[PDB]
């Protein structure tokens, strides 16, 4: 069935789970032709895989040239999303497959159930959620890698950095949502606060500021204020 | 003109020939059904006045035997059976014909209506879908379920419809997944028409078998099946011209001839709307997407 709050704590389970999120894979600029028409130009992409137990992150970039030449861009998206997350799966050992893919788009659904066709036994799950996985490419060091590809290319990092040496992942997924709720609400107030004290640096090996346990809960405060803010902002509250 | 006799009529039960019914009372002096139309397949269909629940009854072809329906006090139900002895049985039929005890296969002469939805119905695809092999005819009702219902328990009693489901490797080239998905054509011509059903008659005898015994015992896995059979060719980029052609005028058939109070439970909305205003055949079907926006607007 579908993940929802109800059965949130299920992604933290010893079942092998992936989310799958395809909110960046066709990315386009629109602008006027010299004619005063309008054109896209497509800019590299990544499926955004994420085990939510672990961190472990499989970001496939999708390069543009995968798009040279075709039509129905935004469905061919769906469905080459599909086949790379399908490839993933047979390169990963057996004892490494999922047991779970939840889909963060129901039109995801389908796609990867057709690619999955092996897999019986792998469920494919909607959700509920709303969840923020879009704004990964307001991660820096994830969009400096997208942008600077110039190939297909799968990149491997931990979304959580060391956080699990001292936090459970239900504490570690609730902060990175958080995180990227407050970077998608509100890109620039999230990263000032993120950066602005300058005495707390970002490993070369990590993604995120090294924050003591004291300052994550003050950043995770400023985060929430944030998203409470953009919302008062938005509404006018 | 062949003959179905009936030993008697002990319950009350309203009675169908093809696409007619009337209502026999209680131990009334009912000796069957004369007049039928040799060359269609047909089906002679019940249910009992007191219990509406199960409506069945029995595909049959007379030129394979001599049949005839008699009431069973025990199980309940008028069953056919075969006379094989001839003389007896023209015997029997020549008394109740004198007698005026029987009704007369109501067909009026311009009326092709039977002829349109039975057109590819043959006894012996019907007895492979229907397996009693003992009998040269077929019983169905309303509760028999489908091989692929059992997948998802009496295979005995089970409705053989062959399995059409597009999420499987069957329907799916490996590496063709995002075009055979989207494009059925594949799985349509090389995989069901050339690979199992062999030519488009026989694929269009099983679409309007289920249909018939949709319409005519409420049965929802026939219904599934017709509805997959329709999905399965709209679906598909690229049709012979002749199977389009002949889809409109079976469809348009099975559409007038749907009694209008049972629309609701007998057509599936998405595939309709699917077929006849998304599909690839979305405007090959002139005579169906006529008959249906004057007959069913609602639906659509
Ligand atoms: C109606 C019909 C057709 C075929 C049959 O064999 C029978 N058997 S019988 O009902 O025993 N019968 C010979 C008559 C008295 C009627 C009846």
């Amino acid at each position: 069935g579908a993940m929802n709050s109800s059965n949130y704590a299920e992604l933290f389970n010893n079942d092998i789970k992936l989310f799958v999120d395809d909110t960046n894979v066709y990315r386009v600029t629109v602008h006027k032709t010299f004619e005063g028409n309008v054109a896209t130009k497509a800019i590299n992409g990544c499926i955004f895989t994420l085990n939510p137990k672990t961190g472990h992150l499989f970001l496939k970039i999708i390069h543009t040239s995968v798009w040279a030449g075709q039509k129905r861009l935004s469905q061919l998206a769906k469905w080459k999303t599909a086949e790379e997350v399908s490839a993933l799966v047979r390169s990963l050992p057996k004892e490494e497959q999922p047991k779970q893919i939840i889909v963060t788009r129901k039109a995801m659904l389908d796609p990867l159930e057709v690619h999955m066709l092996d897999f019986p036994n792998i469920a494919i799950r909607p959700t509920e959620l709303r969840l923020p996985f879009s704004a990964a490419m307001s991660i820096d060091k994830l969009s400096d890698v997208v942008m600077k590809a110039t190939e297909p290319q799968m990149v491997l990092f931990n979304i959580y950095d060391d956080w699990l040496d001292r936090i459970s992942s239900y504490t570690a997924f609730s902060r990175l949502t958080l995180l990227l709720r407050a970077l998608k609400t509100n890109e620039e107030s999230a990263k000032m606060i993120l950066l602005s004290d300058p005495t707390i640096t970002i490993k070369s090996y990590h993604l995120w500021p090294s924050f003591t346990d004291e300052q994550w809960i003050t950043i995770e405060s400023q985060m929430r204020d944030l998203i409470l803010t953009e919302y008062g902002r938005k509404y006018n509250v | 003109m062949n003959t179905v006799p009936f030993t008697s009529a002990p319950i009350e039960v309203t009675i169908g020939i093809d696409q007619y019914s009337f209502n026999v009372k209680e131990n009334q002096p009912f000796h069957g059904i004369k007049d039928i139309p040799i060359g269609h397949v047909h089906v002679i269909h019940f249910q009992h006045a007191d219990n509406s629940s199960m409506r069945y009854g029995y595909w049959f072809d007379c030129r394979m035997g001599n049949f005839y329906i008699q009431y069973d006090p025990k199980d309940g139900l008028y069953k056919m059976m075969e006379e094989r002895d001839g003389a007896k049985f023209e015997n029997i039929v020549h008394n109740f014909k004198e007698r005026q005890m029987m009704v007369s296969y109501p067909k009026i002469d311009e009326d092709d209506t039977w002829y349109n939805l039975t057109e590819f119905v043959q006894m012996d695809k019907i007895r492979k879908i229907v397996r009693k092999d003992e009998n040269q005819f077929s019983y169905v009702d309303s509760s028999m379920t489908t091989v692929q219902e059992n997948e998802l328990s009496d295979p005995a009693h089970s409705l053989n419809y062959t399995v059409i489901n597009f999420k499987s490797r069957e329907a799916i080239r490996p590496g063709h997944e995002m075009e055979d998905f989207l494009d059925k054509s594949y799985y349509l011509n090389t995989v069901m028409l050339q690979g199992i059903f062999k030519n488009s008659s026989n694929y269009f005898g099983e679409l309007q078998f289920a249909f018939l015994n949709a319409m005519f015992f409420g049965n929802y896995g026939s219904s599934l099946q017709w509805h997959a059979m329709i999905e399965l060719i709209c679906s598909s980029a690229t049709v012979p011209k002749h199977m389009l052609d002949k889809l409109d005028e079976i469809l348009y058939y099975q559409i007038k001839t749907l009694p209008e109070q049972y629309s609701d439970i007998l057509l599936n909305e998405r595939v309709w709307n699917i077929c006849l205003y998304s599909s690839f055949q979305k405007n090959s079907l002139h005579n169906t997407e006529k008959i249906m926006e004057n007959k069913y607007p609602e639906l659509l």
